[PDB]
């Protein structure tokens, strides 16, 4: 028997079997309920649409995301998204196969309890475990030592790790995201005279963000140059075939990660949380963290972001000390690839929460074994 | 007490492992008073409390079956074998169902056709042991009951497992009456130079060791004519293709090729000197003494021809092998830890690509990058230099192992024959326990395969004796059974040694000696049979069936990694230049399996095959390191008798009732000890009463229908009391006749 | 031993004196003991002689007076029957087998002693009535 490895994030869901090299199912994670009065008769009206269907239908539907930041906002919806994942997309019943589930570094314990409860009680999962994403990114990228930086929709977080020991007191959380980047991209697109209000159109904005945004290696030079010409400027095609043309704004969307005052958040940019996380740690290991610094999850896919972090950390950190950044092309998936490795390992087989251990102690048990 | 003056004992001697001694005065509870053959002066100390092994009486010594000896211990066995070999020139011997064989290097007449006929009807009890007696029993078993029968041979391959199998087939042929119909032995023996060329290597202790298990199924008709044969192979030691430790070589074929390289026949291949290539260089030992590799190559070709592999295919085979060699000389530069590149216009990759007809650009690209495919989107990713090296060596192993399976398929194509295989008898050639002063993953595999065969042997023996006791209407429950499942679970169970190796392969910055720490954490005191050597943290010791063996972590991960990047295969599979290379792959998860996992899977096939079948064993022994014909050396033979499990089998036999006598056979010999009132009209009840009076401990013997059994040593105790009482009677009568002579001399003076 | 016995024994002893010094050899002591009706084993003879060494056994000479304590010490059927039943079940014994065991086991004797004692006691099969042979050799 071989065990499912499945990652809920806000945004995508990756699921597949342990020991695969790449996930078997990838689809956006959406629930959609129709908002128009169905006029045709015999249409086949359906109570709700889950994942990729809703993204096809989206013009008709209103799209809600059941996970925001890291926190699961309502539980019937995920019960759907898991039902759909196991039964149709993997076509393997959750009684048959152990399961490994994934979370942000800091979340309300109530959700991890509810998650284990639904897994044992509703799906009758034989056993399961919950594993912190930055650990999996390390397994994914061949290292026992590094600082991990991960960002999806929802959470951005850092975890330093040194020869396999976490340093809990240095864990940082921050809520800059693919999502809040999209919302700011919309609000700045308003300044250029284009506007996207409805939920489905937000996903058009998100496709703009994926295709066209990029990070300025140096910010004021490119802002001046983009005022000086349209050489930067590029244009893109809405689903009806209208054209839109976007400006100096193009780099400004990913930039807010580096200067969260652009969204009015208070925390310093990711430079200063990365550095302050390193400095929070003990002073020998810092030499090894600066050498091994690893990036994970989709919000770090922006072209240029690696070289911008090398520049600005090398400014911020003490000089004469090697600073290197590791940004593998896989990185959008590496949390899954690390889950595949971890679940395949033999040692891990002790470490499942087996159903009896839940039956004895209720959902409280998850805190004891898992983290 | 068993010891007295004029008892005899073996003593430990370094000149040769055990030496005969005779006891001068009765022992009473710390020093023993002793004669050697020479000197005849000694003291020996019981050194708490030991006692020296006590020597069987000469009536037992020399008799055909080792179990018939009343004491069973290493000295007695080694002596009885030595006397049968030297004085009777009898090579074959028995230990229970096992047949032991010691090869001479002289040739013997005893396989002559007449003797075949003399065996052909008999049961093995009726005859001195000889290989035909096993072939005969297998034949009769297959006749009496419908089951198949298997014959299993073991021991370091210099011992002539080949000659034993050859004569087993000659017997099958001649008693079957298929000498006209069949060419089976002729083809089988024609095949051997191919297998010997692609399966054998020079190990640090022996030349022409064979690293694979070979199983040959002789098919019988419904009327028990020979149909033909089918060949299988198991347990091929792929790791040797890439890596060697000093004074080893890899498989002979590479050297037989390099020797011939100067011929026009191979001018295409641009072969060099045999140590030019990174796969053949590392052993430091290009040449085996006294083999001219070219002269072996010729015989290899002629055997291939005689098996109907054409001149077209043979040049394909050597083309591939040269490809593996040239592939070995590929070399990489690291540009950064995350990536590597091949130097421009790299010569050996150029030659390799032309040998395969796959373009330099294509494989220069795929050698240094691996491809992910997510469902939506592919990614193409650089790999570290170390991983590039791992991946190349993987590919070289995968190519070799497939070429081997291919040649064995064609040899089968020649052996195989149309008619329905009604039932079959199968003859199996496998190595025994391998232990050297340095032991490594290859030894670890060989010893685990032996631990499994030894288990299945132990269960078969226990079944036969649990049957015989119920045949004799004795309680079987008395018979104890000894189970090496606690070792096998240490090797192959989950979180065994193998599963922590296969885990440590994939864990990040997994490394040669931090594996060991996982071993020590898991087993060091929690398990029975696993031990750490005091001197070191790089090694561990397993209590195998026969002996302790230590292993060293120094090679384990680099030997154990195998992972093949799908597209590096895809490149070759596409090639158009010549036929064979697309033919090899012609048959998805296998590409991830480690060598230890493919070995465990190959071993389960072998065990599933043999468990279907009733075995009959053989053992082989190599009685001197130097090929002196009919010379026997105890320090070698003791080592091999330990390494073949023979000694530890006999030790298991010692536990209960090795020794058996039938009532009349016992009664005749012991009648000397019987008083007239004790003789009865009934033999059974007579011998019961005699034995109960002569031996007070009733736990030492058991009565059954025709056979009494004795725990080891009671028969010698009886022969002792028989000699003592007879000698006393003889001394009395002798002294009387000496007095009569004196009385006549006295009368002569008086007269 | 009384005076008459001592006189008869001394006369017999002097018959074994082959040198005229009134003495026998240690090696003759056994001969004298057997000639006087004793049937001692070689072990008993060596014990009463004091386990002599070869040299004094072959050349040291002792008179009757030194022999006498030894004779005294030496002096101080069903077993015989069982002893014969060892070699038995028609009451006969092969001459070859008795010869082999008497010349190869125990305190081995010469072939000539056995031939001398066995002369006239074996039948046409080469069998000896051992109860009769025993009575004869014990008289
Ligand atoms: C008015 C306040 C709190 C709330 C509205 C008061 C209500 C009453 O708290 C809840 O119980 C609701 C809920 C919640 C959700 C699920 C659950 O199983 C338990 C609670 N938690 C939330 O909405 C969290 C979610 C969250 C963000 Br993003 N990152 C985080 C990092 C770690 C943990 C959690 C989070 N959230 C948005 C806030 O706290 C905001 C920032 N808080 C405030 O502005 C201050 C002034 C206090
Ligand atoms: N090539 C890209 N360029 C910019 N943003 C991207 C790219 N690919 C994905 N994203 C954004 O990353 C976010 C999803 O990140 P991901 O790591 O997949 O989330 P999760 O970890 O929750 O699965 C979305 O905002 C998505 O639009
Ligand atoms: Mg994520």
């Amino acid at each position: 028997t071989t065990a499912l490895v499945c990652d809920n994030g806000s945004g995508l869901v990756k699921a597949g079997f342990a020991g695969d090299d790449a996930p078997r199912a990838v689809f956006p994670s959406i629930v959609g309920r129709p908002r128009h009065q169905g006029v045709m008769v015999g249409m086949g009206q359906k109570d709700s649409y889950v994942g990729d269907e809703a993204q096809s239908k989206r013009g008709i539907l209103t799209l809600k995301y059941p996970i925001e930041h890291g926190i699961i906002t309502n539980w019937d919806d995920m019960e759907k998204i898991w039902h759909h994942t196991f039964y149709n997309e993997l076509r393997v019943a959750p009684e048959e196969h152990p399961t490994l589930l994934t979370e942000a570094p800091l979340n309300p314990k109530a959700n991890r309890e509810k998650m284990t409860q639904i897994m044992f009680e509703t799906f009758n999962v034989p056993a399961m475990y919950v594993a912190i994403q930055a650990v999996l990114s390390l397994y994914a990228s061949g290292r026992t030592t590094g600082i991990v930086l991960d960002s999806g929709d929802g959470v951005t977080h850092n975890v330093p790790i040194y020869e396999g020991y976490a340093l809990p007191h240095a864990i940082m959380r921050l809520d800059l995201a693919g999502r809040d980047l999209t919302d700011y991209l919309m609000k700045i697109l308003t300044e250029r005279g284009y506007s996207f209000v409805t939920t489905a159109e937000r996903e058009i904005v998100r496709d703009i963000k994926e295709k066209l945004c990029y990070v300025a290696l140096d910010f004021e030079n490119e802002m001046a140059t983009a005022a000086s010409s349209s050489s930067l400027e590029k244009s893109y095609e809405l689903p009806d075939g209208q054209v839109i043309t976007i400006g100096n704004e193009r780099f400004r969307c990913p930039e807010t990660l580096f200067q969260p005052s652009f969204i009015g958040m208070e925390s310093a940019g990711i430079h200063e949380t990365t550095y302050n996380s390193i400095m929070k740690c003990d002073i020998d290991i810092r030499k090894d963290l600066y050498a091994n610094n690893v990036m994970s999850g989709g919000t770090t896919m922006y072209p240029g972001i690696a070289d911008r972090m090398q520049k600005e950390i090398t400014a911020l950190a003490p000089s004469t000390m090697k600073i290197k950044i590791i940004a593998p092309p896989e990185r959008k998936y590496s949390v899954w690839i690390g889950g595949s490795i971890l679940a395949s390992l033999s040692t891990f087989q002790q470490m499942w929460i087996t159903k009896q251990e839940y039956d004895e102690a209720g959902p409280s048990i998850v805190h004891r074994k898992c983290f | 007490e068993l010891y007295t003056k004029y008892a005899r004992v073996w003593i430990p001697d370094p000149e040769e492992v055990w030496k005969s001694a005779e006891l001068l005065k009765d022992y009473k509870p710390k020093v023993l008073q002793l004669r050697l053959e020479e000197g005849k002066d000694l003291e020996y100390c019981l050194d708490p409390k030991e006692l020296p092994p006590l020597r069987n009486p000469d009536i037992l010594v020399g008799e055909n079956d080792l179990t018939a000896l009343s004491y069973l211990h290493e000295p007695a066995v080694l002596h009885n074998l030595k006397v049968r070999f030297i004085d009777s020139k009898l090579i074959y011997t028995y230990c229970g169902i096992v047949l032991v064989a010691i090869n001479p290097y002289e040739q013997l007449p005893i396989y002559g056709e007449d003797i075949i006929n003399a065996y052909s009807g008999q049961n093995m009890g009726d005859m001195d042991p000889h290989i035909f007696a096993v072939a005969e029993e297998a034949y009769k078993q297959m006749a009496r009951d419908e089951r198949n029968q298997s014959i299993i041979v073991s021991g370091e391959s210099g011992a002539g497992k080949t000659v034993s199998a050859k004569y087993a087939m000659r017997y099958f042929a001649t008693v079957s009456g298929s000498a006209s119909e069949a060419n089976v032995e002729e083809k089988v023996l024609a095949s051997n130079p191919i297998m010997e060329s692609i399966g054998n290597a020079k190990t640090t202790r022996n030349d022409n060791s064979s690293r694979f298990g070979k199983y040959i199924e002789i098919g019988f008709d419904k009327r028990y004519r020979i149909i033909g044969a089918n060949m299988r192979t198991y347990l091929l030691e792929k790791s040797r293709v890439v890596f060697q430790a000093e004074e080893e070589r890899n498989y002979h074929i590479f050297y037989q090729l390099c020797a011939s390289a100067a011929l026009p026949e191979f001018k295409t291949l641009r072969l060099g000197n045999a140590n030019y290539f990174h796969y053949t260089k590392q052993g430091g030992s290009p040449v085996i003494d006294g083999i001219d590799d070219a002269k072996e190559m010729v015989n290899t070709r002629q055997a291939c021809t005689l098996l109907g592999i054409s001149d077209s295919y043979q040049m394909g085979i050597f083309r591939i092998l040269a490809g593996i060699l040239h592939l070995g000389n590929v070399e990489f530069a690291s540009r950064d830890s995350d990536s590597c590149a091949i130097p421009p216009k790299h010569d050996p990759l150029t030659i390799f690509c032309d040998l395969m007809g796959v373009d330099y650009e294509e494989m220069a690209h795929w050698l240094c990058h691996r491809k992910l495919a997510t469902a939506t989107e592919t990614y193409i990713k650089p790999i570290s230099k170390l991983h590039a090296i791992n991946a190349r060596d993987a590919l070289a192993k995968h190519i070799y192992a497939n070429l081997f399976n291919w040649i064995v398929d064609h040899v089968n194509k020649a052996l195989h024959s149309t008619v329905k295989q009604h039932s079959f008898i199968g003859v199996l050639d496998i190595y025994g326990f391998e232990t050297f002063e340095i032991n490594s993953f290859e030894q670890f595999c060989i010893n685990y395969a032996n631990e499994k065969l030894q288990q299945q042997f132990n269960m078969h023996v226990f079944k036969l004796e649990q049957e015989e006791y119920m045949k004799e209407q004795i309680p079987w429950t008395l018979i104890d059974f000894y189970d090496n499942q606690p070792c096998i679970n240490l090797i192959e169970a989950k979180m065994g040694v193998l599963d922590l190796l296969d885990e440590e392969c994939k864990m990040p910055k997994g490394s040669d000696d931090t594996w060991a720490q996982k071993l020590y954490n898991t087993h060091l005191n929690k398990c029975a049979l696993f031990e750490k050597p005091r001197l070191s943290n790089k090694a561990f010791i397993i209590k195998h069936f026969a002996d302790k063996v230590e292993y060293q972590c120094e090679g384990f991960l680099e030997k154990n990694k195998d992972t093949v990047y799908e597209e590096q295969i895809k490149v070759l599979k596409s090639s158009k230049k010549f036929k064979l290379l697309p033919e090899l792959f012609q048959d998805s998860k296998e590409h991830k399996k480690t060598v230890g996992h493919q070995f465990r899977n190959s071993l389960h096939l072998l065990m599933e095959t043999l468990n279907a079948t009733t075995p009959h064993y053989v053992r082989c022994i190599k009685p001197n390191d130097f090929k002196f014909p009919f010379t026997f050396d105890e320090k070698r033979a003791v080592q091999q008798l330990r390494a073949c499990g023979v000694l530890e089998t006999i030790r298991i036999s010692a536990a209960g009732f090795p020794s058996r006598w039938t009532y009349q056979e016992f009664f005749s010999r012991y009648r000397v000890l019987m008083k007239q009132k004790d003789v009865l009209s009934d033999r059974k009840q007579t011998c019961k009463n005699v034995l109960e009076k002569l031996i007070l401990d009733k736990d030492k013997y058991q009565f059954g229908k025709t056979k009494i059994f004795f725990r080891a040593g009671q028969v010698a105790y009886l022969e002792k009391i028989r000699a003592d009482k007879l000698r006393a009677a003889c001394i009395r009568i002798q002294k009387t006749i000496r007095g009569w002579l004196m009385r006549k001399k006295y009368m002569r003076m008086r007269r | 031993f009384n005076k008459d016995q001592l006189e008869e024994f001394k006369e017999a002893f002097e018959l074994f004196d082959r040198v005229g010094d009134g003495k026998i050899l240690y090696s003759q002591c056994g001969d004298v003991m057997r000639a006087l009706g004793q049937n001692p084993t070689n072990a008993e003879v060596l014990k009463v002689l004091g386990n002599p060494k070869s040299d004094e056994l072959k050349s040291r000479r002792v008179d009757f007076e030194t022999f006498l304590p030894m004779l005294q010490a030496v002096a101080k059927y069903e077993d015989y029957l069982e002893g014969f039943r060892v070699f038995d079940g028609n009451g006969k014994v092969m001459g070859a087998e008795l010869r082999h065991v008497l010349t190869t086991l125990g305190e081995k004797m010469t072939e000539e002693e056995v031939e001398t004692v066995l002369a006239g006691h074996e039948d046409s099969n080469g069998c000896i009535n051992y109860e009769a042979f025993l009575k004869h050799i014990l008289s």
